[PDB]
Formats: C-alpha cells, structure tokens, sequence
RNA sequence: GAGUUGAAAAUAAGCAGAGAUCCGGAGAUUCCCGAAUAGGUCAACCUUUCGAACUUCUGCUGAAUCCAUGGGCAGGCAAGAGACAACCUGGCGAACUGAAACAUCUUAGUAGCCAGAGGAAAAGAAAGCAAAAGCGAUUCCCGUAGUAGCGGCGAGCGAA
RNA sequence: AUCCCGUGUGAAUCAGCAAGGACCACCUUGCAAGGCUAAAUACUCCUGGGUGACCGAUAGCGAAGUAGUACCGUGAGGGA
RNA sequence: GUGAAACUAAGUGGAGGUCCGAACCGACUGAUGUUGAAGAAUCAGCGGAUGAGUUGUGGUUAGGGGUGAAAUGCCACUCG
RNA sequence: AGUAACGCAAACAUUGGUGAGAAUCCAAUGCCCCGAAAACCUAAGGGUUCCUCCGCAAGGUUCGUCCACGGAGGGUGAGUCAGGGCCUAAGAUCAGGCCGAAAGGCGUAGUCGAUGGACAACAGGUGAAUAUUCCUGUACUACCCCUUGUUGGUCCCGAGGGACGGAGGAGGCUAGGUUAGCCGAAAGAUGGUUAUCGGUUCAAGGACGCAAGGUGACCCUGUUUUUCAGGGUAAGAAGGGGUAGAGAAAAUGCCUCGAGCCAAUGUUCGAGUACCAGGCGCUACGGCGCUGAAGUAACCGAUGCCAUACUCCCAGGAAAAGCUCGAACGACCUUCAACAAAAGGGUACCUGUACCCGAAACCGACACAGGUAGGUAGGUAGAGAAUACCUAGGGGCGCGAGACAACUCUCUCUAAGGAACUCGGCAAAAUAGCCCCGUAACUUCGGGAGAAGGGGUGCCCCCUCACAAAGGGGGUCGAAGUGACCAGGCCCGGGCGACUGUUUACCAAAAACACAGGUCUCCGCAAAGUCGUAAGACCAUGUAUGGGGGCUGACGCCUGCC
C-alpha cells in the first residue's frame, strides 16, 4: 500500500491566494503564484492538488511558515503554463 | 568575570528536558505538580519548547 | 600494530567513582580517556603454541602487557613476565614444562617456583598476584589444597585444580619511577586528598580549632568514625583458609 | 408560534406560516495533545510497515522439559489504566506545643505523603454484654459523665 | 484480663472449647480460627428550589472587565 | 681516551608543572564610585598564560544531603 | 525642590529641505572616533523588534516632524546549508529478572539522546523586507524507466574499516599583501611636477596528470652520511595475488609478482555576446539607459591546505551506523522477478530561514560605563592578534548653551632639596627595545642571570659584503636618536612556606590548603572501605610494586626517654 505522511482532507488542502502586489511580481516574473495553505501540508500533497484541480504541470512548491500560524506555498508553474493566463481565469 | 545573574543564554530544548512536559509526567510527584496547576487554574502548567516550530502569534 | 581490535572499546567512563552519583571512592576524575585492554587470563586454549610479538604498555595496569599469537588464527594479549625475549613462544597446558611465560594448572609442577597469575578457585578468569612485580611462590602440596605464599607475606592452602602462569612478572622497575613532576599524579585521575586536622568538626571527627590541631580524639579515627590504627576489618568467619597471617 | 444567522452594533447574502431562530429527549461528528495507547517525543510534533501499545480473557501452534511454563501468531465494542473538592478505608507517620525545663506522656495516630473506592465508606448478625435479674447484629444522637479509672497518680487522658 | 501481630513451640470437638479484668473450682453466656449485606451516618468541586438582624467595590470568593489574569521566579510557587 | 668502560668538547633537537608578553582566565595595591554608569564595577598598573589550563554544548551527584587543593566555602544576588 | 542628576571627557559645525513648531529627523560638505572593532556573518536566547504608510495620548532621563513606541498591511521560498526521516558517547528510560510499606530502587536486551561519526551547490543577477532557498549558467547526490549478462537475491550473521593523543619545528604551496608591466583618466587656482589617481576579478565541479616536498629495503665507492653518479640482491614499499591448518572473507604461517607511491598545488573546460575604470542621455536629481580598454609577472607570506606527514614523549589517547568483503546455518519472493553497470531522460521528504546576535532587541528590573561560544584577520612602523594612525565598513556615544569662583575627581609641569611625609616609599616619579663587553655571594651544579654595572642607537656616503640580514671608517643636525605610543627598577639581610598552583562569588590570596616524598595501619578478592532497609553499585572489568585510611610535607642531617 502506498499510504501519504498523513491523511488530511484533501479538498481542504488549499485554502484562499495571496492578492498582494509581490504576487502579481512573482506571476508575471517567476510564472509562479502564490497560495496559503494549513500547516499539515506537504510538497507532493499539494503538488498533486494542482495538476488535477487546475489542470497544470507545477515545476516547484517552495513552502514557508508564516508566524500567524497559517502557512504560505510559492507554487511555480511549467514553462509550458503562463501564469498570468490561469491567474486572471480564477480573478488574480 | 561576570555577574551573580542567575538565567543565562541556555537552550529552550535543555529547559524543557528538565521542567518540561515528560519528567513532569514521569513521576509521581511531577504529576502531582500538574494536580495542584490543574486544580488552581494556571493557563500554562509548564514552560517547554517545541521540536518543529517557535510560537504562533 | 594499534588498533588491535581487541583493545575492546566501551567502558564505564574513565577512573569513574559514582555508585549513585555521590562520591564513594574518594580522589577520582581527570587524565586521559585511559582505553582498557581486554586481556586473556583465563587461557583457553590448552597444548597449543604461541609466540610474543609486542609488548605493549596498558595504561590500566602498573606492568606492561603483550601481544601472543597463535598457529591458529587469533590475537591475544597476556601479562608478559620478566625475562620475556621478543619473538619468545609461550603454551598452556596441563603437561606443558616450566618456561618463564607460560601456564598449567597447580597440580602438574613441582614446589618452590615463581608464579604470578593464578587463581582462587576453579572457572575464575585471574585473581591473585598479577601487579608489576608481584610473585608468589609455593610450599608443598595437600589431597585437594596447596600451600601458596603470594606476596603479602602471607600463606594460604588452595584449591590444587587452578591454572598458573609460571615466570616472576615483569616491570619491577615502577619501585624507582619517580612521579617528581609533582603534577604527574592529576595526570593517573587522582585528585588532592585533604587532610583531617584541617577539615571542620561536621566533616572529620579531627575538626580542630585554633592552630595545627592535636588529633583530639583517644585513637585516630576515620572521617566515618572508625578507629585507623590497628583495628582489623575483617569478618570472623568467612573462610578459615590462610594459615597464618605472617604480618 | 414570529422573526432569526452568540457577545455585538454595521455590511453582504440568506433562512422562515407545507412552522425558521429557540427549548427538551435520544443520536452523529469530535483534528492534535493529554491514561494517550503503532514507535519515538523536547505535550499540542516527527516517523510510519495506519497499528486499542501493555496487562487480563478466549483460540491455535506449542522451547530447555514428557506433561508444563515461557514465547509467537490471531480474535475481541475490549475487562483494567486516567481524572475526582470534601467525607471514608489501609499503610508510613512527625515536630513546634503543653508539662511553665525535659526524656515517660501530650500535641497525635492529628497534619502531611502514597494507594484504593462509593455516594456514601468502614463495621455488622454474637466463641457478645450482663449478673443470678435479664437483653438480643452493626452504625449514629442525648445521657450516665467529666463518673469508674489511667497517669514523672504530673501535664493531662477518659470509657463502659 | 479481652483484641491483633514478629520468632519459636504447639491442642480439644459438644462427656468439649472460649469469655465473664491474673488464676483455680462451680454456674451463666456464646460457638473463634469462612465470606456478603440496605437504613440511620459525615462532607461539598457541585445541581435544583427557599431563605438571610450576611457583604456592597480596602467588603464579599484571590477574582463584579484579560482573574489565578498582567507581573515576579529556572522551577516548586507567590500574586495584584 | 684505553683492549672495552668512566667522562668531555662541538653540532642536531625542542623538553619544561621554564621565562617576557597579547586574546583568555583571575582579582594584589591605590584612587574613584558609595540615593554608584554597576546590589561589586571603572581607571592606572598587576598574577598565570602548554597547563594541577580556559571555555562552549549535552549531562551527573539534592538538603538527617551534595560538593569542597578545606574557606563553614558553594548549591539560582538566600547557606552553621 | 524646581535641588541632585540627565548614564564616560569619540566632537561636532554650517548650509539647505520637511513642518504649525527643528541643536536633535533628512540631504550635502568638511571635522572627529573604532578599526583583532564601536566592522560583517552565524550558535544560543528573544519573538515580529524586520519593511512601507500613518500618528505623536504614554515611553525615549531634553526636544522631536524621528523611533526597537501606537495603528493598518506585508515579509522568513532549500534534494545540496543546519537538525529529523541514519548512527551511537556521557546520560536517561528500562520488556522480562532481582529487591522493596506504598511511591518506587538496582539492572540486561531494546529505544531515545549531539557537543561527535555518515551524507549532495557553487558563481553572477534580482530585490521596501528573502537568498548556497527565487532567475540564469554550469554541477553533484538518491531511486525509477530505457539497453548486456546472471539465476538467485534481501536481512540476520563472520571480518576489514570507520577510528581518533599532546608537543615540536622544517619543507612544498595556496589565501592575502606590496611592487612592476598594461589600460583609462587627470591640471586638483601654491615654487616645481605627473613622480598623480582608479582597475589589473573569477567559485563549486568535469577531465588530464606531480617535484627541486615526503615516502621506496641493505652494502661499498665521491661529497658534510646527505641532494645525485654507479653496481648487485629477487621482495625490499603503495599495492595486489596463490596456498596450509576445522579455515568463505579475515587473521596467522609460507611462496611469488610488482620501483614506484601520496597529496595539496597546477594546465584546460566551466569562463564571457559576465564583472569592471571611464565616457555617452534624462533627472521625482533617489538612479536607470547604451558602449566598453588591460585583466599579466615577480618578491614576501599565512595562525589555511598537504597533514591523523614525519620526529619525540608518557600521562598511552571514544562508540556505533554508513562503506567494503564473505561460506554454512535461519526468515521471505521468484521469472521478464532479482542483481551489477554503461550512456540518456524523469522525479526531489518535514522543520529552521526576517531581524538583534563584542547587543538599545540576549542576560544584568533600565535604550544599564558589565557579561556572552565560534568564523573572516587589510596598510604603514613594529617580533607580534600589543601599540600609534588609517582603507573597507560603521559611528559621533539621546540634554544643551553660557561662564572660567571655592572645592572634589581624571591628567601635565614644578625653582631649591630628596622620604625630612608616613603606620608603612602607600601612591606617583624613575628603569624600559635590539646588539657588544661584563657579571658576584651561594647552590640540589639545574640556576641566580636579562644578576649587578657600562657603552652604541637618528639620517646620509663608501667598501667588505654569508654577495637578504649585517660590520668598520667618515660626515651631518638637534639640548635630547628604541626622540611619540609601547617597553624589567635593582641590591644587601632575615622570618615563614621548598617550589607551579588552590582558597572565603560581594572587606581576609595568606604563614592557610594541596603537592612530590616519608612513615604507621587495614585489606587475599564472595577484598577492605563508602552509599543504600534490601537487591545491588563505586572500589574494579583493578588484585598487595595494588586499593582505602591517619599524620607529616621537596631536598640534607637526624627523629631521643616514658
């Protein structure tokens, strides 16, 4: 059997973007976005939970703590995915 | 030479193997401790550390 | 050639003195790591032969220890006695003859000969006489016991079946090595020991007061209360063994 | 039976005279730590062969040893662990104090510490009191009574 | 004396054994060395009613707001 | 230099609980400071500075005790 | 009482700007300070103090437009860095087991436990707050797929290895520094002058390979054995390889082949259509935009590497996993399953990441003249990490301004004398560096000793030159030449303690304690002694040349009587 580190409720993985100005750098800089997300969370659960909800090869998860408790995951894309095409579809 | 300061610069994880948690819980008495704490009504019933992250604040 | 593998590794940590922690064998702590030889008393391989290679100081001990091979394939290390050539070859054995280095059992020699390493009773690995110098000798033999005067100048009949190492150990020369650095002694792990008179009456019973203290008390006692001179400590009846003190 | 989405206003959308909000009975969920229990842990974390670990019960196989025992494997809504202010029981158990000192004694088998357990616990159904007359398990209250006593016959202790 | 234990010795069954304040004789009373039982009974972290020659913000619970909180101590703990 | 010893120039070597002196450790004298800048320090010199050294981290011994190169010293500015 | 104080005596001053208000906030120019830091980074700790905007109720020992303060928002990106998914030390917890009123004590397997062992990333740019983390370049780890072979493979077991001390100095080099060459600019209102001012940079990694460095065994010949010239051995290196015994690996014994080996450094690729002085065009005047020269050599020389390399010494210097090799026994799975590689692609586990960290943010109740492990160590003069002044970088110490009373404190000098002061030369003054001469009493013959005491010292010439230091002779100035800082005062006696050390944190550092040495006494191992009712533990994985305990304190003469 193939279990995960934890199992964690996976349609609840994700939680809400990051609208600040720094994001839409990252976007049209880095083809990457910006997302936060619960503390138990990992680099190949939400890793998965974008190649299937949205339908995009994702290159890297550089996740970080936020000492509010909450954590944030720089999520970047494919080259093969603008980010700024699939951001403005969700309202970036 | 320094100063008769009592607290010094020690590690949080030294701390808490000695008033942490666990030998608070390994004995009979140290849990007794947590009776008294529990039966006051202190927030904090012991002062620790964590092994992954700091504070959330 | 160090790193025998048979220098054995782990111990208790150095010169240690703690039963629960408190100070119970007094003066202890400091020096080196001090890693202790495994050495082989108890030989057990019998009528096969083996040479000396190395003699090797342990720092555990007041002699020095050596390095015996075999014709089979092991490594040992033994107490070499004085009169240990290089190169020399050493067996053990219950017919073996009387060579300065090798053992047999106290039953198959004759009397009045030079042996360090024996033993107290049978299946032991080894007891009795295996300082830097320490050699016993026999008188004559019994049914089941032997006369054997180790040097305390003190005799005592034991059992006949217990293996010996023949030969007058080695080292003697630690009697005249001066320890005058005056400092050499912090480096063996032994700290400063103070004296009675100069302590206070809740640590010695020789707590004195003014000036350099007489010693007070009617005899001159332990810092436990104990009379020091002369009262043996010794049970009454443990073995009836020795035959005379003789000292 | 008429308005509601806590304190706690405002804003955005709802839910409601085929009965909302709310109240009551029985259920469901209850992340993580904590008996904490898959293993570790520096509690609210990490690693995971995603596991009620251990003790007890049941079942199979059954070491040194023939029967056994130990072990291993398995089942089990699976009995115990942990918590509890005071009272209660069992065990260890003082000292300051009073005696105008103090050791016998008192304070005191009190406080404290540990263990256990219930709404009460302990005890309890006469190998008992009593005195020539009689009662009929245990517990508690009033009384005898501050009596008989006990005690450096001191301080005090004190029934039946 | 009665009752219970430590070491060691160590009985009798009803024609007996134990108690009745050393002990013996007679009488009286009861049947140890096996267990279980509700009630009256003691208390409040509490709960639901009723009261108060109880308090009224230095009082009454330490605490009428963040109350065992801020703060102090490494900690036990102290504490507005 | 004698048949070998005993002993000595000369190099080589780098031993020391060696010397001078920084970091570092410690506190001998003096002044200041005494509601101090500081509940023990500043300034000027001072002792050790390859050791019986100094220090970080993780530990250990706990109060009818521990530990003490021994002062009734120290054990959280508290220790007969 | 509107009194002391406003927290070192590094020091600020002016012009502008912002505003209602400016010694204090900002900008510029000078001035001044640290510079083995008062600089930069990280361990701990703190926990949001970091950044933009807004505010000046409280805090800032003054003010304030500013803030480590108040409010809103944001910020900490890792396969490679540090820990966990690996391993163990001290130590802790200890299944069973022994013990014990209870609680629990002892103790084995086992498991945790870094301060250690194992394991893979560097350079440039971005950026209000992040950089080995984001972008680009080149890499490297750990598995899968794609091709060749194998029928066994994995784990447990057997072994090698991991694997370790202190001191010492000499080599070979790098890091840095200086100089020269090259490139660009420069007139800096002064007598002359370009002699001036700035660059001269590049890592990890992939390949090739090492000498005049160390190591390679013995003897003779030449030289100071030595660097080298020359001959012989059949083992005499790094290393492999056969066997023999119960002997797979290993270990031991025997035989044989190998003259080389080891590692920093190095050339090339990475690496230039990078970086860089300069000029070229606008200023929200805070910077962006285009283009771009040379990018070498030598002398010093590391406290960094070789390097756990050699030599010496006793006081004799952790453990386990990763890694490598391998038979039997034991558990499981088996053919397109497992194993070993060769190129090429794919995949990349959690936590920490801000900021302060020689401190205003940590610890001292303070924005406290104090403390805090570790790393980098520029120039000149100097032996130097002291010292004096400075580059980089960072500050001007969070009250100032007048005045120039007594008196306190921190310093400087003082006619004549020189301890007359005083409890006492307490404190100050004086000596001070390198070379040469010379150096006594005494002694344990080791020392005293740098004894004491005396002379030279700066700068320009020449020659001898180990042809680098250095010497002699000469001249030159100053009153004074280690001209500043820095940098021994000494001798003669005596008492005590032999000595180096340790001691009352915060009034005593000693003659006190310790010490090497001596002596008495106990102890035969199921030892004595110590802690614990006990089990047991230290003693000790040691064995009378050893382990306790008493007293005395090196060394020399002795230690009397009862």
């Amino acid at each position: 059997l193939k279990y995960p580190r934890r199992i964690l409720d996976v349609y609840q993985i994700l939680q809400s973007p990051i609208i600040t100005e720094a994001a839409i750098k990252n976007i049209a800089d880095e083809n990457s976005l910006l997302f936060t997300v619960d503390v138990r969370a990992d680099k190949k659960m939400i890793r998965e939970a974008i190649s299937n909800f949205f339908g995009v090869k994702v290159r890297k998860v550089n996740t970080l703590i936020r000492p509010d408790g909450t954590k944030k995951a720089y999520i970047m894309l494919n080259k093969e995915y603008n980010a700024s095409e699939l951001a403005k579809k969700i309202g970036i | 030479a320094a100063l008769c300061l009592t607290k010094r610069s020690r590690s949080r994880k030294s701390l808490a193997r000695t008033h942490g948690f666990r030998l608070r819980m390994s004995t009979t008495s140290g849990r007794a401790l947590l009776k008294r704490r529990r039966a006051k009504g202190r927030k904090i019933l012991c002062t620790k550390t964590n092994p992954s992250s700091g504070k959330r604040a | 050639n160090p790193r025998n593998n048979l220098i054995s590794g782990q111990r208790r940590c150095g010169k240690g003195r703690n039963a629960r922690g408190i100070i119970t064998a007094r003066h202890r702590g400091g020096g080196h790591k001090r890693l202790y030889r495994k050495i082989d008393f108890r030989r057990n391989e019998k009528d096969i032969y083996g040479k000396i290679v190395t003699i090797e100081y342990d720092p555990n001990r007041n002699a020095y220890i050596c390095l015996i091979h075999y014709g089979d394939g092991e490594k040992r290390y033994i107490l070499h006695p004085r009169g240990a050539i290089i190169g020399d070859t050493i067996v053990s054995g219950t017919e073996v003859p009387i060579k300065m280095g090798n053992a047999l059992p106290l039953t198959d020699m004759p009397l009045g000969t030079a042996i360090h390493n024996i033993e107290i009773t049978l299946g032991r690995g080894g007891q009795l006489a295996r300082a830097a110098g320490a050699v016993a000798k026999l008188i004559a033999k019994e049914g089941k016991s032997a006369t054997l005067k180790l040097p305390s100048g003190e005799v005592r009949l034991i059992s006949k079946n217990c293996s010996a190492t023949v030969g007058q150990v080695g080292n003697v020369g630690v009697n005249q090595k001066r320890l005058g650095r005056a400092g050499s002694k912090r480096w063996l792990g032994k700290r400063p020991v103070v004296r009675g008179v100069v302590m206070n009456p809740v640590d010695h019973p020789h707590g004195g007061g003014e000036g350099r203290a007489p010693i007070g008390r009617k005899s001159p006692t332990t810092p436990w209360g104990y009379p020091a001179l002369g009262r043996r400590s010794r049970k009454r009846n443990k073995y009836s063994d020795n035959f005379i003190i003789r000292r």
